[PDB]
DNA sequence: GACTTGTACTGGAACTCACGTGAACGAATGTTTTT
DNA sequence: AAAAACATTCGTTCACGTGAGTTCCAGTACAAGTCTAGTC
């Protein structure tokens, strides 16, 4: 997947979209607007480089590059922004609906072929590279063209050519009184027609639930950190790539702005002599260190040469049993090593053989790792990782090597001497019971970074001019009430068994 | 800022700036002058501005040196939210105190506030389970209450006025109760209030005894 | 294909964070 | 504050100068070890007193030399801060002596120096290191007095020998050193006496204090008795609202950086004040208008739109959480937690509070219960109110000596990256062959770094990289010393012993040539 | 005589890590004050 | 003589600013094939 993602929101403007089947129920148009706003907000955070467009069809007013009738392109393909979200929300309320009806129009004929043509032209307009081109249709009419067969055939053929081109069309059918049925007219328009969605739907499309689910997390396309060479010997060399399957999430860096006008400012750093004031070239300056009354002078090139032992890469050492790799000897987050095959041919076969033999013998490859030029070498262990997939054939553990850094002698700190005090079996049993009471299943993605979530919520509230920020539920809190309810009195009897009557564990 | 959005709330949290309702600019444009601020326009106060307006203005929109108009009085009253810390008897006593202090008894209504009124709407006196609702007596009592009379459903010793309809069977009982009580309440008829309302004045009770 | 997120194609729709749910 | 006094006893007699062809002289090895010691002491800017005494020197400079006793012993440097003068003396103007001496006299002189110079300042620890070949006659009449004096003074003692208790010999090459049959009867007696004194002073563990120059060059053992202990972080592990256990956490593992930092100085004049750095903010305009710092405001990007975000506003809306929190979110099977997901840059070792029987026994019970149930505790960790909260895993760690919890941070949902990798096992194009698999198996067998010892039925590590000191610090110290001593000279090449210690034993290297050639011929690899 | 396509090059933008610095901050040390 | 409060210290974390190696993709030069206007 190389390129960007383009999405077009086709929203029907027919009278069927402006009606309340029951009280306390947002109209289909309001639901579509809410879904569009949620998608825009999610794309703002997850991937702001994507392209989103909003097109309305069936309105009296028209605005298209083709100058068609009853089609309005509210927003052409462009990166998402707060202004677009505000414009979309302008029609959110009942007053917004009235404003949209007055300024845009209603109760106008249309043609599916025309809107498909407009969407195709919009896609062609973009000058970037689109990995995925997608259209979403928000309509609640089963047969837009039932009176005229020619229009229906034209729409069908236009959809067929659109699918052949590479555009993926989805139908976000909304609730309608009689009931929505894909099999009637839209069966041949959707690029993929799931056999399940062949009956009549009396409720909203299930995809709206997914669309309305906001996601606050920066999603990044796969990108190899570095392509290095694993050297079994001087001549035997294979090409591998290193990825960071786990990486810390940092809030976007702050930006300096001019207070009066709120526009980006340019920051410039300069170095000058305290006596002359003229600019100093890097060669003019020198690096020095002070040790008491002695001063040592070195240049930048010498400083770089200081930390330089071997060229970048993974110099393979002997193999080590996995038992000798202590689980508590953790220094740095681990990396993933996968054969590249784009630099040296045949490396994939050797990598696969090495992985298979390492799994069979339960050993790990000890190597000297040098990521970049002029950097001290480190010691790493590549442990095999076989492919693992959960139900319904979805991969969860990619196959390759897991690279774990082994700490040096200086990286370990000595602990103070402590006398070991053993616990009587009764206390151990009581704690085993308590732990069993507090048993729970842990998944790698069961928690959310509260700081990042709160920062994103505040940023969204400020951008969208919201009344107040959306408070973020802290999943990291211990929810102590539930624990107290579950444990009952176990804490009390344990404390009376172990803690002396006068201990006061508070000071 | 005319809308108290998140930015306005954040500025409110900090006490280093003053917020003014957008009507201030419109008022300046209409008068084409640099009119000073008023509590009505501003929704927040800096400590310096708070001290400045504390001397000139009061806790509410009302000021000391500059008089107030009907619109200003309405705006000030709208500022106060509610006051339910007292009791009806306290309100009656306070109202009487103000009327006496300012001699406001000449108003078209409220003269009956100083006098308690009882009605013979019960077949048995001092009984709350024998109401005679559905006659001119109920409407007369309601009108008396509207005009400011304090309608009392219990025949306490503090009653000063009693209204008896066409039924004069219990006149002897009322006279006996009046004699027994230390303070005597004049016997009055329903026609008295009907005549008085048109005149809007307390007609002499001698002709309606 | 199954479980794909309709917002970011190519990335599986991550399940909502649940936290701690005692058995 | 914390302080330590170290006296280095160096053998200088002619017997040490002897060497076999192809073998580094013991004097050179001792000089290298002491050079590393002094380099670390001086370049680390630690307040440790270093003194140097040499026995076997032709001259005699010793306070106790009076009386025709303890002759040929020179107190080269008394207790004082290490300085470049000491390094210059060690490296350049120190030469072997033609007269032998008894190391017991050196021991007595070192003890006298420690006693006389210790009174001046407080000293938390006192250490003595003796480098000798044990190839000289000695008198056994001073054993009882020596033992009593050492016990009374309570000063640690370390011995360094040319050999430890058949390819080429390399310094710190993780291989045999000083092959057997090269030990003389006098050397045997010296080994016996050093072993007996070490056992008496310390016991069985003291038997491990007799290191070798090659081993000490790549083991960091010289600083074992001088390294301090990191401060403790105290908190209270709370399961619910009521149960709480006072605990102290230390940083068991933490990446070690260089404390000293380079600073730019003008080449013409080497003065800090000469070079000044200024930052100026200018708008994106032709006039390049300049603005003041107070004028600048903070904002964030919102997908092609910039929204102002004042620092005070950020603080007001910042996520606030009570600091110094160590709470147990829950307990989960150890299988669920995997080493692949560990994050952070540190590992915490959590013991009970200092001198607290109740907390100690409670933590012991928790650790034992977790170990028996094969469970770990998912916990919330916060260093202080200004530190972002973290979700981590604490798991038991029980040893014959001490038992404690080990805490390592765990990832959030944002941190995880969802990358899809094509399967390799089912890849027909890249599928291997039986001959290739056999060759790879032979290669793996020939390059095993662990030996299955049947005498104890255990695994012996031949290349324990965890004990190797970081070569970066040694290289930096060597180069700094070379530049200081020789201002006009190119930086020296990396020391040979560093490369030897950064490489596997020659046995595996020479035992894996044929398998590697077989892999090369069988596997076709071409650049593309 | 111009267009249009495929190759290759170049440079911008984001990513990641190392280095250097400044400010908060919680707890231990040494000194001072009081009864 | 014994207990409590304040100045100072110091490792630790967070965050800013700079530099430098890598990957990816957008803009542009350059060779080169193809097609048109025009004629005969």
């Amino acid at each position: 997947y190389s390129g960007r993602d383009s999405l077009i929101f086709l929203v029907d403007a027919s009278k069927a979209m402006f009606e309340s089947q029951s009280e306390d129920e947002l109209t289909p148009f309001d639901m579509s607007i809410q879904c569009i706003q949620s998608v825009y907000i999610s794309k703002i955070i997850s991937s702001d480089r994507d392209l989103l467009a909003v097109v309305f069809y069936g309105t009296e007013k028209d605005k298209n590059s083709v100058n068609f009738k009853n089609i309005y392109v509210l927003q052409e393909l462009d990166n998402p922004g707060a202004k677009r979200i505000l414009e979309l929300d302008q029609f959110k309320g009942q007053q917004g609906q009235k404003r949209f009806q007055d300024m845009m129009g209603h109760g106008s004929d249309y043609s599916l072929s025309e809107v498909l043509w407009v969407c195709a032209n919009l896609f062609s307009d973009v000058q970037f590279k689109m990995s995925h081109k997608r259209i979403m249709l928000f309509t609640n009419e089963d047969n837009p063209h039932g009176n005229d067969s020619a229009k229906a055939s034209r729409a069908r053929t236009k959809a067929g050519d659109l699918r052949d081109t590479g555009i993926f069309l989805d139908l976000m059918h909304l609730k309608k009184p009689g009931g929505f049925d894909i099999s009637l007219f839209y069966r041949d328009i959707i690029s993929i027609a799931e056999d399940e969605d062949l009956r009549v739907h009396f409720e909203e499309s299930s995809k709206l639930e997914d669309l309305l689910r906001k996601v606050r997390a920066k999603e990044t396309r796969k990108r190899a950190l570095s392509r290095l060479k694993l050297k079994l010997n001087k001549d035997i060399v294979i090409s591998v790539g290193i990825y960071n399957l786990v990486q810390k999430a940092l809030k976007p860096p702050p930006i300096k702005l001019y207070r009066e006008t709120n526009e980006p400012v340019k920051t410039k750093t300069r170095t000058f002599n305290t006596s002359t004031g003229g600019l100093l070239l890097p060669s003019d300056t020198k690096r020095s260190q002070i040790y008491g009354s002695r001063q040592i002078i070195l240049e930048k090139e010498e400083t770089e040469e200081l930390k330089r032992f071997d060229d970048p890469g993974l110099m393979l050492m002997g193999f080590k049993p996995l038992v000798l790799l202590k689980k508590h000897h953790y220094l740095r987050p681990s990396l993933f090593v996968y054969p590249e095959e784009s630099l040296v041919i045949g490396s994939s076969t050797l990598f696969s053989a090495l992985l298979i033999k390492c799994l069979e013998k339960e050993v790990a490859a000890l190597c000297r790792y040098t990521p970049r030029r002029n950097i001290p070498p480190y010691f790493v262990a590549l442990v095999p990782q076989e492919e693992e997939l959960d139900d319904q054939k979805i991969q969860v553990t990619p196959p390759g090597f897991q690279l774990v850094f082994l700490p040096f002698a200086d990286d370990k700190r000595k602990m103070p001497f402590t006398e070991k005090i053993m616990a009587t079996p009764e206390q151990v049993g009581k704690m085993k019971a308590i732990v069993e009471k507090l048993r729970f299943t842990y998944r790698s993605d069961s928690f959310e970074n509260p700081v990042l979530q709160q920062h994103f919520r505040n940023l969204e509230a400020l951008a969208l001019d919201l009344m107040e920020p959306e408070q973020a539920v802290d999943l990291t809190l211990p929810k102590v009430e539930a624990m107290n309810k579950r444990l009952g009195s176990l804490v009390d009897e344990f404390k009376e068994l172990v803690y002396p009557p006068d201990y006061n564990p508070e000071g | 800022a005319g809308s108290e959005n998140i930015r306005v709330k954040n500025i409110i949290l900090s006490n280093k700036h003053d917020v003014v309702k957008p009507a201030w600019l419109l008022e300046c444009f209409k008068t084409k002058s640099f009119v000073p601020w008023q509590p009505r326009f501003m929704i927040h106060m800096c400590p310096s501005t708070k001290e400045h307006f504390a001397r000139e203005y009061d806790c509410y929109g009302d000021s000391y040196f500059i008089d107030t108009d009907l619109n200003q009085l309405k705006e000030v009253f709208s500022g106060i939210k509610n006051s339910n810390e007292q009791t009806p008897e306290e309100m009656a006593s306070l109202i009487a105190d103000l009327e006496y202090r300012y001699s406001w008894d000449c108003s078209p209504l409220s003269m009956f506030r100083r006098h308690t009124v009882y009605l013979d709407s019960y077949a048995v006196i001092n009984d709350l389970s024998t109401k005679n609702e559905g006659t001119r007596l109920a409407i007369k009592a309601l009108e008396l209450r509207f005009h400011g009379a304090k309608v009392v459903s219990c025949l306490a010793e503090g009653v000063s006025h009693v209204i008896i309809g066409e039924d004069h069977s219990r006149v002897a009982d009322f006279k006996a109760f009046r004699r027994t009580f230390k303070r005597k309440f004049k016997i009055l008829k329903e026609s008295w209030v009907t005549d008085s309302i048109d005149k809007c004045e307390l007609q002499e009770e001698n002709q309606y005894l | 294909c199954p479980g794909e997120s309709l917002i970011n194609p190519g990335f599986k729709s991550k399940k909502p964070a649940g936290g701690v749910d005692f058995d | 504050g914390n302080k330590a006094a170290v006296v280095l006893c160096m053998d200088v007699g002619f017997t040490m100068s002897n060497s076999i062809p192809g073998i580094e002289s013991p004097f050179e090895q001792a000089k290298k070890v002491i050079t590393m010691f002094v380099q670390r002491q001086v370049f680390a800017e630690n307040k440790d007193e270093i003194a140097l005494v040499l026995f076997g020197t032709d001259g005699t400079d010793n306070p106790l030399s009076g009386g025709d006793q303890y002759q040929n012993i020179t107190v080269h440097r008394h207790l004082m801060l290490p300085d470049f003068d000491l390094l210059e003396d060690i490296e350049s103007k120190i030469q072997p002596g033609s007269q032998q001496a008894d190391f017991l006299d050196a021991l007595i002189v070192s003890m006298d120096v420690i006693q006389h110079e210790t009174i001046g300042k407080k000293f938390e620890k006192r250490h003595i290191e003796i480098f000798t070949d044990l190839s000289s006659r000695f008198s056994k009449s001073q054993l009882d007095i020596i033992i009593h004096s050492l016990k009374k003074c309570d000063i640690s003692l370390q011995f360094f020998l040319p050999f430890s208790l058949d390819g080429p010999f390399r310094l710190g090459g993780h291989g045999p050193s000083f092959p057997l049959k090269g030990i003389t009867e006098q050397q045997k007696e010296g080994l016996e006496i050093v072993k007996m004194v070490m056992i008496s002073l310390e016991g069985e563990d003291g038997l491990d204090e007799i290191y070798s120059f090659s081993e000490s060059l790549r083991k960091l053992c010289v600083f074992k008795k001088i390294e301090r202990h990191s401060i403790h972080w105290p908190c209270r592990l709370t399961i619910g609202s009521n149960l709480s256990i006072r605990i102290a956490a230390y940083k068991s593992i933490l990446q070690e950086r260089v404390k000293k930092t380079w600073t730019v100085v003008d080449a013409k004049t080497l003065k800090k004040e000469d070079i000044q750095k200024e930052t100026v903010y200018c708008l994106n305009d032709d006039d390049e208008t300049e603005v003041l710092k107070e004028d600048i405001i903070q904002g964030f990007r919102y997908g092609s739109d910039i929204v102002p975000f004042s620092k005070v506003d950020e603080e007001q809306m910042k996520y606030k959480s009570e600091g110094k929190c160590f709470s147990v979110l829950g307990f989960c099977k150890s299988s669920q937690v995997q080493r692949r997901f560990f994050m952070g840059n540190q590992v915490l070792k959590v013991f009970a509070a200092r001198d607290d029987e109740a907390a100690a026994v409670a933590l012991s019970s928790l650790i034992h219960a977790l170990d028996d149930l094969d469970m770990v505790a998912i916990v919330r960790y916060a260093y202080d109110k200004r530190a972002n909260p973290q979700v981590g895993v604490a798991f038991p760690h029980i040893k014959h000596n001490y038992e404690c919890l080990v805490y390592v941070q765990l990832p959030f949902m944002e941190d995880l990256r969802q990358y899809m990798f094509s399967s390799l096992k089912n890849s027909k194009k890249y599928a291997p062959t039986e001959a290739q698999l056999n060759a790879v198996d032979a290669l793996i067998d020939s390059m095993s770094l662990a030996k299955k010892d049947e005498k104890t039925d255990t695994l012996e590590d031949l290349f324990p990289t965890t004990k190797i000191p970081n070569p970066r610090f040694q290289r930096l110290f060597q180069c700094l010393l070379h530049r200081a001593l020789h201002p006009r000279e190119p930086l020296p090449p990396i020391q040979q012993h560093i490369w030897n210690m950064l490489n596997p034993p020659a046995e595996v290297t020479t035992k894996s040539q044929i398998p590697l050639s077989k892999i090369k011929t069988l596997f076709p690899l071409i650049e593309a």
